[PDB]
């Protein structure tokens, strides 16, 4: 079809000019005048766009379809002289039709400038060696013969020193093979023995409460997670249940010297736990079943305080309304096994350094929770309706907070 | 020789225009930083023309303050021979 | 997106930079119409210097232009050139940040250890290396 | 839907719990 | 808005699915600029024969009137080629074997001593 | 305008908004489609039942608009195929005469070949020693060079502009890999040395008089040592830099522009030497000749200009097209101008007398890529419609196609040997063709009958990521190069 611009748009431009009472036919006489205009150009920008080898286009050329027309380049005036704006353009007017139109100087000032990038540099690679493409990240993707394996001794080879290095000896090779999990695309279908390697291990490194050994394979985890090109839901069930022991399981190394390491360790576990529940999400099967096993982890009594530290963590660590739900109605128990703790001369056992990082721990998070949906007043006296735990130095902590905000 | 007296006096004074800005602009049509007092005149001459434009638009304000409006830009660039035009289409 | 942030890291300092002189003997809270198109008459006037003396120079067979070159460039557009001193002179000059980098690291890449293979003699040395 | 292979996913019907040694023979 | 939604129309009746972040924005812009500018000839030739209304016939004449000093458009092909065999008649100069970085008159390249101040 | 071939639907939306006699007045495309005629090849067989349905008075009418606006082409012989004329149909004035494709082509290289043109018919540059030393180390090239073939496929080496913020626009590499130029939109030029030598330029007018002067190392004095970047950047243009091509000495960079100017800047200097300003409008491609005095520049102005470096007017004006000359590519032997245009037609013209002595048509948009087989028999044309037409030079037929690319080719390139062609599209991908297959059976009839030999021809695909294929090179080496902006 041939559309034009529409008459009745034609006729409020008229008389908000001073020319009023004009005809249909002088007003239709407008619209296909102009709108032949904006065809000849967009027809002639389109020369630009092929010859700018682009097809998306860059603000410019119907500036450049314009000035090729004898027409000035600039939108927004017209200068009947030409002399200070010729066929140079000024980029177009940056105008919005959600624009407010209403504006604070002061604000422009105050908003961040952007930073400016490095200056355009040549890099090459191979699109094809001998005729094969390479998968480097610059492209785009009764007697019979014995079997042979569908995984090669390049890849048998590569799986080896990735694992070998993985396992933590030096720690640029780790680091180098921890990236290279994080992005080789070719990493499916060797998938299957780096899940096994990672499920076996842990189970036969929590016999001996090896810390290295664990701290090694949640990186390999984490570095398996973050890889996009490979399918990690159906490997999942193997993935879940070994960061589950790390963080729910006690340590048969003692705490009171890597606890600091094992805190770590439950940490790392709980942020690769959070994001296990963040992907992979379906009905009711994943994010539920392991906040059931941490809440009957927290219920239980007589509970190993180390497996107490690491599911608080897990629970912790869910979001923004799980711990609005879920760490509200729990607050005297935790006072009481702060209490028991407290009271007797045993501290040798690992009991009081489970209980110091617990308490502190449900503190910060109660913070969020005291700032996100309540008005802070009365941080004197009234946390003695919590058992008196964190009290007054919990309030100087939400006071500190309240400090940072103010900063932003 | 005023002006050649004054340019010489540029190796100070940073002006309101940064040099990484004014010869962004300068390096877009050709011009290159071979003297920086030479970016700082042309700041200045961009600074000076915006500043009579927004000191000329204070005066057709007085009369009808403290706020720039598109009437207010209307009349003061029309001694310039500039009609200014209104967006009307958002 | 560092794309845009090309143009934006330069335009947005030109924003700061007319709110920063907004504030010098004018208005308060200007009409957003009328800052863009101001700001568009400024791009405008910056880049019809650049095209014209760079003419004026390359009419007397230079390359780059002198103080002459831009003394008749500003004459043919009508500047009265000699008013441009005291308007410099004038303390009210205010200093504004040029903008930052992009990419701070100027140059970390560093790929990975995994060097293999050679190259076959169609191929010089300076070419990259093939890969694992 | 319920015929999709999500359903028949070994995590869907796998309990971790259940699968973790937890050093028990 | 009114006249902006038409513009979107215009565009996906020519097969422009996807072009610049505001082109809709500035090709309504240059719509407008044509038609205040069609009228405003017309109403100056209407005040010029003297008349109650403008009427279409200054309409008309006020786009004749422009297309006179504004889009000239490429030269024609009865004009490109005649210069062409003015020029193509010319035989092809020789060569002279050693005179070294070959350019024109000095006066046409750009090859000057290129002057800067003295700073101080 | 609803029954017409699919390959007219851009022909048509131009159409669609002429509607005014003052709207086609300044178009100058359809102004000039007016008064030439459609040349319309058809057979005698057919010819036949056209005029005993056009001589009768019934009609008596649509006869008067074909005698007056068509003329018609007959050859004697088979009626072709629906899926033959689509081939070599497409453009304006289409289906040129066969009387302009008779003309005696020079198609053969200089140095005995019955085809080549005599040395002193074009007057060319001279030659020294040194020139002689050049042709010793580039057969040391061709040694590792591999006949290539269709079982020894190149390896391609991608060389691409990662940041590049501003549009590139053009990419040059010179003959033997060395450097890389890149036109971009910020009106810049930016040489890149890919050797491990960085590039020199002396340091001030001062420097070249006391150094050499019987030293016996004139270039390594030249070059001075505080001047030496990977990266030199050129500014002058106030535009978009459409055009980039090396000088085969490799001083003497050529860059085009919006502005309307050619501009041959120095690799000695690396400062611009001349500005050709010959067009007002975007000049959207220069080449310089493979002897590298003479240079043709086409622009928007719908012709191609003949320049020799020593004038500031043209030589030869190649004004014969009817729309914007997109590209301009010079014969091996330089005494050809091979222009393709956005009329979609392809015209070689001769350097002597500027008459144009073939017309290649048979493509469905504007011609962006052009290329010369070293030979000199044949040249590969590429477009917006994907399709690599290859022509015979004496022939003046389509011969081959290559229809494997989806967006528009940007660039070709054959083998240094001529094993194989090269094709790079807006699709990201680099297909290699058998150009030894594809003109192994190279008339009276004007055509060939080419089959569909496409899938024959692929070699390989080579999906690039995300990164339009903008040059093809190919190294002395037989080493394929390419250089596309990655958005």
């Amino acid at each position: 079809s041939n559309t034009v611009l529409p008459s009745e748009s034609m006729k409020v431009v008229a008389e908000s000019m001073g020319i009023a009472q004009i005809q249909e036919e002088t007003c239709q006489l407008l619209t296909d005048e102009v709108s032949y205009r904006i065809k000849e150009i967009a027809q002639d920008a389109l020369k630009f766009m092929h010859m700018g080898k682009r097809q998306k286009l860059t603000t410019s050329d119907i500036d450049y379809a314009l000035k090729l027309k004898n027409v000035e380049p600039l939108y927004g005036f017209h200068a009947q002289e030409f002399i200070p704006f010729r066929f140079a353009s000024g980029g177009g007017r940056e105008l919005y039709f959600y624009e407010e139109k209403e504006v604070d100087l002061s604000d422009i000032i105050n908003t961040p400038l952007p930073r400016v990038p490095l200056d355009v540099c040549l890099k090459a690679h191979w699109l094809s060696i001998e005729g094969c493409q390479p998968a480097i990240p610059e492209n785009p993707p009764r007697l019979k013969p014995r079997s042979i394996h569908e995984l090669s001794v390049e890849q048998q080879l590569y799986y080896k020193e990735i694992t070998e290095a993985c396992v933590g000896s030096c720690e640029a090779k780790r680091a180098e093979a921890l990236q290279s999990i994080a992005t080789d695309p070719g990493l499916y279908q060797m998938l299957p023995r780096f899940s096994t390697f990672i499920s076996e291990g842990v189970r036969v490194n929590v016999v001996q409460n090896n810390l290295a050994l664990l701290i090694y394979l949640m990186r390999m985890v984490k570095a398996l997670m973050d890889n996009p090109t490979l399918y990690l839901e159906k490997y999942v069930h193997e993935l879940i249940p070994a960061v589950m022991t790390c963080i729910v399981s006690r340590q048969l190394c003692l705490r009171p010297d890597v606890d600091n390491h094992w805190a770590l360790r439950d940490f790392a576990a709980r942020l690769v736990a959070q994001i296990c529940k963040h992907f992979s999400t379906t009905t009711n099967n994943i994010q539920s079943r392991i906040t059931k096993t941490f809440t009957k982890s927290w219920v239980d009594e007589k509970t190993p305080w180390t497996t107490r530290y690491g599911s608080i963590a897990g629970l912790a660590e869910l979001g923004h309304d799980v711990i609005k739900t879920l760490i509200l109605p729990r607050l005297q128990q935790e006072g009481e096994r702060i209490r028991s703790v407290l009271d007797g001369p045993v501290l040798s056992n690992i009991d009081r350094i489970g209980a110091d990082h617990v308490q502190s721990l449900l503190l910060k998070h109660c913070a969020p929770v005291l700032a996100k949906l309540r008005p802070p007043p009365d941080n004197q006296d009234a946390y003695r309706a919590e058992f008196g735990s964190l009290g007054p130095l919990l309030c100087s902590q939400v006071v500190k907070a309240r400090a940072q905000a103010a900063l932003q | 020789t005023p002006l050649v007296d004054f340019l010489m006096q540029l190796e100070d004074y940073t002006p309101t225009i940064p040099d990484a800005v004014t010869g962004y602009y300068l390096n877009r049509a050709g011009f290159e930083a071979s003297d920086p007092r030479i970016i700082r005149l042309i700041s200045l001459a961009a600074q000076k023309f915006i500043s009579d434009i927004a000191n000329d638009a204070l005066q057709h304000c007085k009369m009808k303050k403290y706020t720039l409006t598109m009437e207010d830009l209307t009349p003061a660039l029309s001694e310039y021979g500039i009609n200014v035009k209104k967006p009307h289409y958002f | 997106n560092p794309a845009d942030n090309y143009h934006l890291a330069r335009r947005r300092t030109l924003q700061v930079v007319v709110s920063s002189l907004l504030t010098e003997a004018g208005f308060e809270s200007a009409e957003k119409a009328s800052v863009e198109t101001l700001t568009e008459m400024l791009q405008s006037y910056i880049s019809e210097i650049g095209r014209s003396a760079k003419s004026y120079c390359e009419h007397t067979a230079r390359t780059q232009p002198t103080l002459s070159d831009i003394v008749v460039t500003l004459v043919e557009m009508g500047f009265n050139v000699d008013t441009l001193p005291a308007y410099a002179k004038r303390s009210q000059r205010m200093v504004i940040t040029a903008p930052p980098v992009t990419n701070q690291p100027v140059t970390p890449k560093a790929l990975t250890a995994g060097q293999n293979r050679p190259h076959p003699p169609h191929i010089p040395s300076h070419f990259p290396e093939f890969p694992d | 839907d319920l015929l999709a292979d999500e359903n028949f996913l070994m995590v869907t019907q796998l309990h971790w719990e259940d699968d973790i040694i937890w050093d028990g023979e | 808005p009114k006249d902006a939604q038409m513009m979107a129309q215009i565009l996906k009746d020519m097969g422009i699915t996807e072009y610049e972040p505001r082109v809709i924005n500035q090709m309504l812009e240059f719509a407008f600029r044509y038609v205040t500018t069609i009228l405003d000839d017309a109403k100056i030739y209407s005040s010029h024969a003297k008349k109650a209304t403008v009427d279409a016939d200054d309409v008309r004449l006020a786009i004749q009137c422009r297309a006179d000093q504004s889009f000239t458009s490429p030269p024609p092909r009865d004009f490109l080629l005649d210069i062409a065999r003015q020029r193509n008649q010319t035989p092809l100069p020789l060569i002279k074997p050693y005179s070294g970085p070959r350019l024109p008159p000095d006066r046409y390249c750009l090859t000057a001593p290129n002057y800067r101040l003295k700073s101080l | 305008h609803g029954d017409q071939e699919c390959y007219y639907q851009d022909d048509l939306r131009v159409l669609s908004s002429l509607t005014k006699k003052e709207h086609m007045k300044g178009n100058e495309t359809m102004l000039d489609f007016r008064t030439s005629k459609f040349v319309l090849r058809i057979s005698r067989d057919s010819y036949q039942l056209l005029k005993r349905h056009l001589q009768e008075k019934q009609n008596n009418q649509i006869w008067n608009i074909v005698q007056e606006h068509l003329y018609i082409d007959i050859f004697d012989g088979m009626p072709r195929s629906k899926q033959q004329i689509d081939a070599m149909v497409g453009s304006l004035a289409g289906e040129a005469k066969r009387e302009a494709n008779k003309s005696k082509v020079f198609f053969g290289l200089l140095k005995q070949d019955p085809n080549a043109p005599p040395q002193n018919r074009i007057p060319l540059p001279e030659l020294k020693d040194s020139d002689k030393l050049d042709k010793i180390m580039n057969m040391k090239e061709t040694t590792k060079r591999v006949r290539l073939g269709p079982d020894c496929l190149p390896s391609i080496c991608f060389y691409t502009f990662l940041n590049a913020y501003q549009g590139l626009t053009a990419v040059d590499v010179t003959d033997d890999s060395s450097l890389i130029a890149g036109g971009f939109a910020d009106s810049t030029v930016r040489v890149w040395s890919v050797t491990p030598k960085k590039l020199r330029s002396v340091k001030q007018a001062s420097d070249l008089s006391l150094i050499d002067k019987e030293s016996d190392d004139v270039l390594e004095r030249i070059m001075d040592e505080k001047t030496a970047s990977e990266l030199k950047i050129l500014y002058g243009h106030s535009g978009p830099v459409y055009g980039a091509s090396f000088s085969p000495d490799r001083n003497y960079l050529l860059s085009s522009s919006e502005d309307g100017t050619v501009r041959l800047w120095s690799l000695q200097t690396f400062t611009c030497l001349v500005g050709y300003k010959g067009h007002n409008y975007p000049v959207w491609d220069t080449q310089f000749s493979p002897y590298g005095y003479y240079f043709v520049s086409g622009g928007h102005d719908r012709v191609a200009r003949l320049w020799a470096t020593d004038h500031y007017q043209p030589l030869r004006i190649f004004a014969g097209h009817l729309a914007d000359v997109n590209c301009t590519r010079f014969h091996p032997n330089s005494n050809y101008v091979a222009t393709g245009s956005a009329d979609r037609t392809v015209r070689l013209w001769d350097v002597l007398n500027g008459n144009c002595v073939r017309i290649f048509t048979g493509h469905k948009g504007p011609i962006h890529s052009l290329t010369f087989s070293p030979n000199g028999r044949f040249l590969a044309t590429g477009a917006t419609d994907g399709r690599v037409l290859l022509w015979d030079i004496g022939h003046g037929l389509m011969v081959g196609e290559l229809k494997g690319h989806t967006d528009t080719v940007c660039s070709l390139r054959f083998s240094r040997d001529g094993e194989i062609l090269a094709s790079g599209s807006m699709d990201n991908t680099v297909r290699l063709w058998d150009a030894i297959k594809a003109f192994e059976d190279l008339t009276a009839t004007g055509h060939i009958n080419l089959p569909e030999n496409s899938q024959e021809l692929l070699l390989g695909t080579y999906m690039t990521k995300s990164t339009p294929v903008v040059h093809l090179h190919f190294t002395r080496r037989n080493l394929v190069l390419a250089a596309g902006a990655y958005s």
